[PDB]
């Protein structure tokens, strides 16, 4: 990494980062394409993220990145991680949006790293043309846009077709960076984010840095609260065999 | 290490999703009106075409011809991709013409009208106001239009999980409104009777206040949606209905109760003191001493810390209204009524919350109306943290002076109806 | 072509029922041929 006060917030946490981080530095940080991150859950693709904004931070120190996540714990939580983080030790401001939309216009201008659900997104890039501060942002995070598949996961499809949408018009490009859990189909998420092939960094879920063991337990129980009940004792023999 | 116990019917369905990467599929197909209404809105769908050329935008387009039958395509060709996306648009467009929410010229041509504006500023559901505009009527009240909120879409999705009927069925022999035909495998009605447990501020199962801060999170802009179709149908009283349903939904006390319910640590105890001496508001008591303040009912040293900090983070705004051209307005010029919101005193903080999950910043609703006729005049929204302006402009018919009242309406605090009579013309 | 265009339900009724014209004159055009194959199957025996 370059500035000495960027390393100063990843000092004393780790020596060296994981090989998934290694193998997408050069284009997050040293580059400045759409980057498709799929990388299974505990590989730290929220340090990708971290990536992309520390690069967001270097071409302006009064950029704006909007963090996306389709789970509004996981926003709190990766709030109280950049907000010790970011505003902390790089004194940029952190804000995370909530479901006002009278102060999320101010939070939006007077933030440098804007945490989101998609709900809440969805409400301020809804009128896009009259927000002078949703157009002007300068990079644009996702994180987990596998989340695209499940229930309020259309509302995350539709603010990150608009946020492509917008950097198609507003004679800059709004510059995404999609975290995933590692996809099958990521060549239709990196053309929709519009990835490079090279910026794809779509790994497996063996690629992982811990590696996962995992043991499936059928119980052919069809009565479900037998099965929960019949489950009981296997949850302490799984606990006693394996951990 | 990971131990999945599962059911064996489920077993080889994470044998592969979990070692091999995840195939994820937009199901934006099913979730499309609100996004179309809101382009709509926007200008950015402005005829059909574009909104096949929105649609082009989406991860939707992208996986329609990758895995064309998850989406009941029958080929990747320019025929069958165009056709079933003109198809998708041309039938979430019909709902949403059909809902009323925009309006479709030359069969082409699209526009937003009032209903789908409404829809998408404060984000709700466009069926929820396709049953707005449909269920309210002009002689609806509080008691129906908790029947008309917990009916929002925006509700489908609260919990119904198992040994969650009967509770419930306890809950359906107290709260203020009873319900006809409730089916407690309904989500809309247990939102009712949990929205009318929290008006009622009765004590709750944990995981049904639980359920009750999800349903008042979306509670509110479902209040203010109804505040403005009935602001749109020109109805003063339903629309007062809804301006008290939104304050009183926000301090979780009834309309057929007083005014002081909102302060905390005010049980019927003082209910009871303050009707048998000749005191029902808290502008009747905040004109005491301390003393009498204290020496009214019972008191403790927690209490005079909360209670006079609510005292001084309630609105304290009076009025300053001005029209122009008193005697020199004939029939057909538009007129205006101009209002200077005289706050007098300092905002430090949002409104108090006590029981409302949402840090909320508190609104305003500067209407005027007909006391007689029913008809609402006009009205305007306003945020204001200090005294601001607000003008509103009208029409008003021939033969000569109308009876118009102007009032000043919240969503968060009682005490605060100020309305002045007065006529034009 | 790559932009796929917006096809009202009329019309996409109507290339729909010229389609399947179309192949329903192919499967009359395909019988006739088989009677055409028939014929001259049988008379190379007769």
């Amino acid at each position: 990494l370059r500035n000495s006060a960027f390393e100063s917030l990843y000092q004393d946490k780790f020596p060296f980062f994981n090989p998934i981080q290694t193998q997408v530095f050069n284009t997050v940080y040293n580059s400045d394409d759409n980057v498709f991150v799929g990388a299974p859950t505990g590989s730290g693709k929220t340090i990708c993220a971290e990536f992309a904004i520390l690069r967001m931070l270097l071409q302006s120190s009064e950029g704006r990145c909007v963090y996306i996540t389709p789970m509004e714990a996981l926003a709190e939580q990766v709030y109280m991680d950049w907000y010790e983080k970011f505003q902390d030790r790089l004194n940029k401001k952190v804000v995370l949006l909530t479901g006002e939309t009278s102060t999320d216009l101010k939070l939006l201008g007077k933030g440098n790293i804007i945490i989101s659900t998609p709900e809440k997104w969805d409400i301020l890039s809804r009128r896009w043309k009259q927000r002078k501060n949703v157009q002007n942002i300068n990079l644009f995070v996702v994180d987990e846009v596998h989340l695209i598949g499940g229930e309020n996961g259309p509302v995350l499809e539709v603010i990150c077709s608009r946020m492509r949408y917008i950097s198609s018009q507003i004679e800059r490009p709004i510059r995404i960076v999609a975290l995933s859990s590692s996809l099958s189909n990521a060549k239709d998420v990196a053309h929709w984010l519009g990835c490079s092939a090279t910026s794809t960094f779509n790994f497996h879920p063996n690629v992982r840095p811990v590696p996962l063991e995992l043991h499936i337990q059928g119980f052919n129980i069809s009565h479900t609260q037998t099965r929960l009940l019949s489950m009981a004792k296997p949850v302490y023999h799984a606990i006693t065999k394996h951990s | 290490r990971c131990v999945i116990m599962c059911q064996g019917s489920k077993k080889d369905f994470f044998k592969k999703f979990l070692y091999e990467p995840l195939p994820v599929e937009s199901h934006l197909d099913h979730c499309m009106h609100d996004h179309f209404n809101a382009e709509i809105v926007t200008k950015t769908i402005e005829n059909k075409q574009d909104a096949v050329d929105y649609l082009t935008w989406t991860f939707l387009y992208r996986r329609m011809t990758q895995n064309p039958n998850y989406y009941n395509l029958q080929g990747i060709s320019h025929r069958h991709l165009s056709d079933h996306l003109s198809e998708l648009v041309e039938q979430t467009l019909s709902d949403l013409e059909q809902s009323k929410c925009i309006s479709i010229e030359d069969e082409m041509d699209v526009a937003p009208l009032n209903l789908g504006m409404i829809a998408a500023y404060y984000y709700i559901n466009y069926t929820t106001i396709e049953l707005f505009s449909m269920s309210l009527n002009a002689k609806t009240k509080v008691r129906g239009l908790i029947e008309i909120i917990s009916n929002a879409a925006e509700y489908e999705n609260i919990p119904i999980r198992h040994h969650e009927d009967n509770l419930l069925r306890q809950l359906a022999q107290k709260v203020p409104h009873k319900l006809n035909n409730p089916k407690f495998n309904d989500p809309h009605v247990k939102t009712n009777l949990l929205l009318q447990a929290h008006l009622s501020r009765m004590q709750l199962s944990a995981e049904l206040q639980s359920d009750t801060e999800e349903i008042l999170s979306k509670a509110i802009r479902l209040i203010q949606a109804c505040v403005d179709v009935l602001s749109s149908n020109g109805w003063l009283s339903p629309a007062l209905a809804a301006m008290e349903l939104a304050q009183m939904v926000t301090q979780a006390m009834w309309s057929k109760d007083s005014y002081l319910k909102q302060l905390p640590h005010f049980t019927s105890e003082h209910i009871k003191r303050c009707t048998d001496k000749g005191v029902e508001s808290v502008f009747d008591i905040m004109e005491m001493e301390d003393e009498e303040r204290n020496a009214l009912l019972q008191l403790t040293d927690s209490q005079i810390a909360d209670v006079a900090r609510f005292c001084n983070r309630y609105p304290n705004i009076e009025l300053s209204y001005e029209v122009v051209d008193k005697d020199s307005i004939r029939s057909g010029g538009p007129v205006v009524v101009l209002v200077q919101l005289e706050r007098e005193e300092e905002v430090t903080g949002p409104v108090i919350a006590p029981l409302f999950p949402q840090k909320r910043e508190e609104g305003w609703w500067v209407v005027i109306g007909d006391a007689k006729s029913n008809s609402l005049i006009s009205i305007k929204r306003l945020t204001l943290q200090q005294k601001a302006k607000v003008k509103l402009d009208f029409v008003a018919p021939a033969t000569g002076a109308h009876n118009y009242t102007l009032y000043f309406m919240s969503d968060a605090y009682m005490g605060c109806d100020q309305e002045y009579k007065f006529s034009v013309d | 072509e790559a932009k796929p265009k917006f096809l009202s339900k009329a019309e996409r009724e109507a290339e729909a029922l010229k389609r399947r014209q179309q192949e329903v004159e192919e499967r009359q055009r395909m019988l006739e041929e088989e009677r055409k194959k028939r014929k001259q199957f049988q008379d190379l025996g007769r």
